[PDB]
């Protein structure tokens, strides 16, 4: 059979499928012995079985394929991929590799690559011949990621907001600096379900790390892309592995020419699992931050870039302030003046119940006007002049009143025009 | 006449049997049998050749070519049509 | 009989069934010499003898039915377990075993499982085919757990104020913030009666570590369910060797479509407990604690879940504050985004004599509209913004005032409006 | 009819002896004599069998119809059937 539908079969499916097959006492172990278990009785009928996952190479030298379904977890169902492989086809760490897989012979635990016949969606021979993405010419963003999607629902208001306070272009490094209490969630949510609708062909992944175990599950069943998450029980070292899948994976897109998203949640809880897994330098900033610890963050966000050529990479990253922690506070002073655009969200206005609790006057972007249109880059300004004079909370609660008579942005310029 | 790949497992026997030097035989689509040791494997033009030392001129030959090989220490290997 | 019949037997009640079967020496006062020669006898007779307790599989392999009167603590009297049965029914830590036990052989110590039939509460064959708690996908709490009891007592008040300020839901990672002083173990035995009263089906568990011998005493008389706790006298191995036969005991239960309810006092201790038991790690942050020794109570507080196949796992923890040792603080600053539920415990409002010292301000559930109707939400969010410009001590002094005319909190509303 | 699972006791023997190849003695409930090798322990639909290769056959049988077990080196006990 094939491996990917396996790992999407619901466990009580599996266990049907295992004792119709042969197989006993499958139903107290976890989901991946059960996959490698049945995997391993079918491999002895001498069927072709069929396997794929992203490649994570190790110090070593030998690389895994892991799989997206569980966040890139080590386990006895990831295919190994020997040196030889690595060297044979130019393989680099986040490369997708798809073929045959075939069963362990002694002395050897995992499944081994058999066939490789696609690389990143392509021929094996055509994705060696990509250029690195280090070597691709960084740009300002200039195409449009529109999260109107016009339907005039009420949570279609949150998208309209967007649009009008920081507009979102691919190759965007976009930073959501929120309060504890400001509905960052559900803002990450309805950026996804805008971007699912509006531009099905770009790729979107949602990285969360340091989250409650419920709040992933409903994220995988609401994001149309791909949701990868560390939960808050699992060690620091795990957030920093899922974190790097994440961005070499997305990297090796963008050398294909493909408009990669990552919505990460958050870059606060990233930093702060390199700094426990990072070892201690001497030079310990202010809240027990060390120095060095901030340099592979910042290169995560970094690498978010409008390529020369073919491609995009986005990355819109939440920040956390107002957490009570002086680590936090340093986190976010280092990452201030590094994104092209700043979404904060305001404690207050949500304690009004408004929402979204946009704080308008202090949210925008640079180089606004690549984004846009010469006639709406003028009223946004004009709408923006009305605003400043009006305090936060006035100024939301006035924005969603005009919004909600109007369905779409345009209409509501030429009535506010009038 | 396009290139098949062979196999990622026969591929390993033939890349360390390069590192340990073995005197294996090969064994040819056509029947020709000869004794030798592989020096190493080098791929050109998205082609990959293996390069052995019979009769001291360091002959080159496509993979797919090879029907099967063997050594007295690893047992014969047949590679796949695929 | 069985054994745990004799356990909790009276010594002179004993003495009186031991002379009249035939026990030939009664005069010495070590219950469990004399307890064992009666079951040797009723084994020489062929008479049947049966016993309970709860599976803890070591490292060996093989594992023992601790008792949890005695707090799963290693003695004489647990019945060993051959690891052929283990492998034989599939059996994990924290599985509770009855039936029929067998005399110690000759050189065997610990007495011997003769016949198990009721594993978990059900048949063996049965037992053995529940998927693991791991593959149990996660949701949010929505079934919420009433505790506002109708009697109208003064004890009354905390339940029915605890209710307002943040309902609990089947499984809610709750979460309690205490000062030193401000009455927590009241708040605890408030919530454990009204839990045994409005619920009896849910199992509880109350786990206290640290704590004194007087107070284990007084809290197994309040609670009806199962109480296990850990004095401080003991090291440290023992805190976290009770802590994993409860954590592992209630994941069994659950895996059995039960809700299960824990109550920890406290999470800051058992985090102590694990920090001091660890290996170091290499890299110690501030306070003294390891990075990797947070790892494994996140394990114990991140299980809580409301398990979408069935049943659900509750885990209300209390944190301490300001206890002078930087340790705690550190503590409970990498446990503060990881409840649903957040309740706070404020010494200014204890120290006036106002109990319960809960701030109403600052503490609340994330999603309420789920354990709550469409219109008890509302009427919260009214009362919630009555309260919200006052300060947090006399906001207590006017929920009670307005709180004691009222008999139920829907006789409160109607009160409270107009 | 129903299979009736045998003690942990008698499980617990046959166990040890089939894990370092012991020989057994077979007695079931005919009262037929079977002195062969007994490789391990093998259950299938809920249902435990005991393998035993009497020259080679591999009988395969269930653990509730023996009687009893004998054998010189280790403790000969006979099940209980309750
Ligand atoms: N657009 C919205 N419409 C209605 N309610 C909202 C909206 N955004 C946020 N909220 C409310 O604010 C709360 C914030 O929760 P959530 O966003 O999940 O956590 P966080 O604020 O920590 O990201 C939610 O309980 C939700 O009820």
């Amino acid at each position: 059979m094939n491996l990917t539908e396996l790992k999407n079969t619901p466990v009580s499916e599996l266990i049907t499928l295992g004792e119709n097959m042969g197989l006993e006492n499958l139903a107290r172990m976890r989901k991946q012995d059960i996959i490698f278990a049945i995997l391993k009785q079918h491999a002895k009928s001498g069927e072709d079985i069929f396997g794929d996952g992203v490649l994570e190479i190790l110090q070593d030298g030998f690389g895994f394929l892991r799989s997206a379904d569980s966040s890139y977890l080590a386990g006895p169902d990831d295919i190994y991929v020997s040196p030889s492989q690595i060297r044979r086809f130019n393989l680099r760490t986040g490369d997708t590799i798809s073929g045959k897989i075939r069963p362990p012979k002694e002395g050897e635990r995992y499944f081994a690559l058999l066939k490789v016949n696609e690389v990143n969606f392509d021929k094996p021979e055509n994705a060696r011949n990509k250029i690195l993405f280090e070597n691709l010419t960084p740009l300002h963003a200039n195409s449009r990621l529109r999260m109107e999607r016009g339907n005039g629902s009420t949570e279609d208001l949150t998208a309209r907001v967007l649009d009008l306070a920081s507009p979102i272009g691919r190759g965007q490094r976009g930073l959501i600096v929120a309060p504890p209490k400001a509905g960052k969630t559900m803002l990450l949510q309805n950026i996804a379900q805008s971007i699912a609708y509006n531009h099905p062909d770009c790729v979107l992944m949602v990285l969360l790390i340091d989250e409650r175990p419920e709040e992933v599950t409903e994220m995988q069943r609401l994001v149309k892309g791909e949701v990868v998450a560390s939960t808050f029980d699992e060690p620091a070292s795990r957030h920093v592995q899922v974190a790097e899948m994440v961005i070499e994976k997305a990297k090796r897109l963008v050398e294909h020419k493909k408009d990669v998203i990552i919505l990460l949640d958050s870059i606060t809880r990233l930093a702060r699992a390199y700094n426990t897994v990072v070892p201690a330098s001497g030079k310990v900033l202010t809240g027990g931050v060390d120095a060095n610890a901030l340099h592979r963050p910042k290169r995560f966000f970094g690498a978010a870039r409008n390529v020369e050529e073919g491609g995009s990479l986005t990355i819109i990253a939440t920040a956390l302030i107002d957490t009570g922690s002086k680590m936090d506070e340093v986190i976010y002073e280092e990452f201030k003046g590094t994104g092209n655009m700043e979404l904060h969200l305001s404690r207050k206005i949500a304690e009004k119940r408004v929402f979204p609790a946009i704080d308008y006057n202090r949210s925008g972007t640079r180089k606004e006007e690549l984004l846009t249109t010469q006639e709406e880059l003028q009223k946004m300004w004009i709408l923006r002049k009305i605003i400043h004079p009006m305090g936060e909370i006035d100024a939301m609660e006035f924005l969603i009143n005009k919004l909600a008579m109007t369905k779409t942005n345009d209409d509501f310029f030429e009535m506010m025009k009038r | 006449d396009t290139y098949q790949p062979i196999n990622c497992d026969d591929y390993d026997n033939l890349e360390l049997a390069c590192q340990h030097h073995l005197m294996l035989t090969l064994e040819l689509k056509d029947g020709e049998k000869l004794q030798a040791k592989a020096s190493d494997l080098v791929s050109r033009k998205n082609v990959e050749y293996l390069v052995v030392e019979a009769a001291g001129e360091t002959r080159e030959l496509r993979l797919d070519k090879i029907t099967s090989f063997s050594h007295p220490e690893i047992g014969t290997v047949v590679v796949s049509e695929s």
